[PDB]
RNA sequence: UCCUCCUAAAGAGUAACGGAGGAGCACGAAGGUUGGCUAAUCCUGGUCGGACAUCAGGAGGUUAGUGCAAUGGCAUAAGCCAGCUUGACUGCGAGCGUGACGGCGCGAGCAGGUGCGAAAGCAGGUCAUAGUGAUCCGGUGGUUCUGAAUGGAAGGGCCAUC
């Protein structure tokens, strides 16, 4: 049978032109009053997946 | 009733005398001001010293209290 | 039983006894007992030596003690496994390096001084020698 | 001590101008003969000075050490600085409150070309 | 943590708001800081609210 | 779990059921700026008043203080007082520090619009280092971004926040 994509992974990573992956930062959901605007502002833009965990991401979504 | 400790903050001098640095690079990480900002050097809110211009970093002693200063010369 | 008062900390590290003695000269009396060996003296040993000389001199002259314990030593209770924290303080010891002057004395004849110090040294765990105050 | 208090007062400003690295107009005030000087950023040389202590400027005003004297010195430094070439400067109170003679000197200087 | 969180609502029609904390026990009256509203790009009065 | 010192061997880091202590906050001011001021402890005189209230002078130079444990720092004061204020602002951010990663920290400078000052200038919270919890699910406000025949709506997405 063909490989099954990890659906949870497919909802959090998007593939880019050079084979990288972009993901949303993981600290901007709640408990935001006590956070400085500088830290919230920097977490807004999407970021690239690090090299160390890139191999893990490749296995999770081999098709996308 | 002991056994508690805090994660080390990795303070200390990051750039030493006589080596070129880029603008905005951290030179010294410190709790207080062991070294005071000199020329082309800025002091952060946590007393971090960073380069405000590109050049060579040097240390010197100045003032009536012989307190240490960090400067940058455009070389 | 010499012992400090309200020390900053109850326990301290074992450390090491390397190095060389500092108080190597007679400063108060005319005769003294110099330490030849290296080791530590407990408070009990210092008291025992002091009592021996005072009796020997028959409360004549002056006695100076140039060493203070100021160092707690712990000891685990019998039938106690290793670990579970530092042991409780038991006795205080003074680290002695070669050349250290232990006791000083004055106001007695040299002949009587020699036997008095010899009796004291017999109750100490370190090799000792008799010294006399030097002129400069 | 009056001097010690004054130096302590002006130390922060002097250090701020020194690190900023800009020519500064420094004024010294006394019961008579208000002085004024222009200092290079390095602080080692004086570009130009003026005051009411010299006969060249003290031969007109009735009395030295008043509002009129400050305006004359403040004006006097102006054309000298403009003639020299330097235009922008930083005013230094030197621990003197910016209220009376000091203000008059600065007001005369700024309206005479030395805007700051 | 007696200090509790409030919402500062711009006096302008825009829905933008700030969030902060205050102590109702000591300072029960409303808060009327003057802050910057980016929707209208002007400084306006902000009123305290839930 | 987090913070400070020592262990830790003069860069960083470094274990033990090793030795000492703290935090799960507080503050619309204790924040910003402008102006001004400089302690502890002693000696002498003086009603209650007395070793220790307040006043005057002298030695002293920070042994004081710094909202909270400790370390480092602090006279240009970061310590103390007063006026005016909301920069405890929005969109960014060269370049660095720190982590396996998630992440965390510092930051000149640019645009917009503000506060203090005559001005140069300072201000993107607090002398710094603890005061904190990922994702999922769901709530509240804004935004035709989407909205499975069409026009709407429901529901999702994005932004702010619980």
């Amino acid at each position: 049978p063909k490989i099954k994509t990890v659906r949870g992974a497919a909802k959090r990573f998007k593939k880019t032109g050079k084979g990288g992956f972009k993901h949303k930062h993981a600290n901007l959901r709640h408990i935001l009053t006590k956070k400085a605007t500088k830290r919230k502002r920097h977490l807004r833009p999407k970021a690239m997946v690090s090299k160390g965990d890139l191999g893990l991401v490749i296995a999770c979504l081999p098709y996308a | 009733r002991n056994g508690r400790d805090s994660e080390a903050k990795r303070l200390g001098v990051k750039r030493f005398g006589g080596e070129s640095v880029l603008a905005g690079s951290i030179i010294v990480r410190q709790r207080g001001t062991k070294f005071h900002a000199g020329a082309n050097v800025g002091c952060g809110r946590d007393h971090t010293l960073f380069a405000k211009a590109d050049g060579k970093v040097k240390f010197e002693v100045k003032g009536p209290k012989n307190r240490k200063f960090i400067s940058i010369e455009a070389e | 039983m010499l012992q400090p008062k309200r020390t900053k900390f109850r326990k301290m590290h074992k450390g090491r006894n390397r190095g060389l003695a500092q108080g190597t000269d007679v400063s108060f009396g005319s005769f003294g007992l110099k330490a030849v060996g290296r080791g530590r003296l407990t408070a009990r040993q210092i008291e025992a030596a002091r009592r021996a000389m005072t009796r020997a001199v028959k409360r004549q002259g002056k006695i100076w003690i140039r060493v203070f314990p100021d160092k707690p030593i712990t000891e685990k209770p019998l039938a106690v496994r290793m670990g579970k924290g530092k042991g409780n303080v038991e006795y205080w010891v003074a680290l002695i390096q070669p050349g250290k002057v232990l006791y000083e004395m004055d106001g007695v004849p040299e002949e009587l001084a020699r036997e008095a110090f010899k009796l004291a040294a017999a109750k100490l765990p370190i090799k000792t020698t008799f010294v006399t105050k030097t002129v400069m | 001590d009056k001097k010690s208090a004054r130096i302590r007062r002006a130390t922060r400003a002097r250090r701020k101008l020194q690190e900023l690295g800009a020519t500064r107009l420094v004024v010294h005030r006394t019961p008579r003969h208000i002085y004024a000087q222009v200092i290079a950023p390095n602080g080692s040389e004086v570009l130009v000075a003026a005051s009411t202590v010299e006969k060249a400027i003290a031969e007109q005003l009735k009395y030295t050490g008043n509002k009129d004297a400050a305006a004359a010195v403040g004006k006097a430094v102006a054309e000298r600085a403009l003639e020299k070439g330097i235009k922008d400067v930083s005013f230094d109170r030197s621990g003197f409150q910016y209220h009376g003679r000091v203000q008059a000197l600065a007001d005369a200087a700024r309206e005479a070309g030395l805007q700051f | 943590g007696i200090r509790e969180k409030i919402k500062l609502v711009s006096s302008a029609g825009t829905g933008h708001f700030y969030t902060t904390t205050k102590n109702k026990r000591t300072k029960p009256e409303k808060l009327e800081l003057k802050k910057f509203d980016p929707v209208v790009r002007q400084h306006v009065i902000y009123k305290e609210a839930k």
